């Protein structure tokens, strides 16, 4: 097959922290605030 | 001749830092003109980092050290948008500064094993006084630590020891099966990256094995694939600097509950190495070239890649 690789490859390679890459967008700062308004 | 290198490994391991390092070592590096470009993203990552910690205080039920910081948090969200991709006000600098210096925010930062916080976070926040200045232009080391959104495949060209190198990085972007094949075809050597400091990360609701064992199960597939038999498998056990510091307080027994050795860096480092290397079903036909790297350390990466090149030379 060589297909079970492709599935687990772009799952494991797409791991790690997000909302931490790229330029800071308003939609990102909004969701950050929305969360902050609970705790 | 022509040499094709494919970077592989878990997200947040070293892959995209390595590609940047090749530009710094074997290309011109980054020009002052190109450095100005990143000023925007530096500020973006700084704010993204502090946000991520604040957010995690929610999940971890960690209160602010000083009561007043809640208002600074609020100011951050108001002033953030105005970090208009090339301008950090002294107003905003102070806001972030005060948060990062907060006893509670620190308490949460130290528990970054309980959530997912980028490893470039501490680098920037500790350097605010330098970053915040109006006439700041990102240093070579600063551009190295910037975190940009991954698109399709990243590529870099360089000539080293009379060889034409082409290095590929695909990770993060969930790529088509037919675009994956284009990356495997005629690959000379795979450089698989592993984040040693990932050993103590605490399990999420979706996963069914710790992160190290996920990076392992991937390696067990790359290493023992029919596509890669006449291919050199290079293993970078990266983030060794953080791993050494982590192992001082959090035992490797958090990750391999069966580990009977001492909690010294050297023994644990070597033990992890064994775990990945042992996934090689073919020892009579294949050998894995392992290096303990620190991808953000230009000098260290230079040494390591030099050793890697020598392997490729006598294997053509
Ligand atoms: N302290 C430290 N940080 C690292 C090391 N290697 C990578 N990092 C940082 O942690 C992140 C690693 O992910 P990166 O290479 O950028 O993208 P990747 O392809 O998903 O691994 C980056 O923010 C790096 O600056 C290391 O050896 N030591």
């Amino acid at each position: 097959d060589i297909e079970g690789l492709v599935e687990l490859l772009n799952r494991v390679q797409s791991s790690g922290a997000h909302d931490q890459r790229g330029l800071l967008s308003n939609e990102e700062v909004f969701r950050a605030l929305r969360d902050f308004d609970r705790w | 001749r022509e040499v094709k290198l494919l970077l592989l490994g878990a997200g947040e391991s070293g892959k995209s830092t390595i590609v940047k390092q090749m530009k710094i070592i074997h290309e011109a590096g980054y020009s002052e003109e190109e450095c100005k470009q990143y000023k925007a993203v530096v500020y973006s990552n700084t704010i993204q980092s502090i946000i991520a910690i604040i957010r995690a205080m929610g999940r971890l039920k960690i209160d602010f050290g000083d009561s007043a910081r809640a208002d600074d948090a609020r100011q951050l969200f108001v002033l953030a948008g105005a970090a208009e991709e090339g301008f950090m006000t002294a107003e905003l600098a102070g806001v972030i500064k005060r948060l990062w210096k907060d006893s509670g925010v620190q308490a949460c930062f130290n528990r970054s094993r309980e959530y997912q916080l980028n490893d470039s976070a501490a680098y920037y926040l500790n350097d605010l006084d330098r970053i915040a200045q109006p006439n700041y232009i990102p240093t070579q080391q600063d551009v190295l630590r910037t975190r940009v959104k991954t698109t399709g495949i990243v590529e870099t060209h360089f000539t080293f020891k009379d060889l034409h190198f082409k290095m590929f990085d695909v990770g993060g972007q969930r790529s088509e099966r037919k675009k994956w094949i284009h990356c495997f075809e005629g690959v000379t050597a795979i450089i698989f990256c592993v984040a040693l400091s990932d050993y103590d990360l605490v399990l999420a609701e979706d996963e069914e094995m710790n992160r190290m064992h996920e990076s392992m199960k991937l390696f067990d597939s790359i290493c023992n694939n029919k596509w890669f038999t006449d291919t050199s498998i290079i293993l970078f056990l990266n983030k060794k600097d953080l791993f050494e510091e982590k192992i001082k307080k959090s035992p490797l027994t958090i990750c391999y509950p069966e580990y009977a050795g001492s909690n010294t860096y050297e023994e644990a480092a070597a033990y992890i190495q064994c775990q990945f290397e042992d996934l090689n079903k073919r020892k009579d036909t294949k050998e894995i070239y392992t290096h303990f790297t620190c991808a953000t350390d230009t000098k260290n990466v230079q040494f390591v890649f030099d050793a890697v090149t020598d392997v490729i030379i006598k294997n053509n």
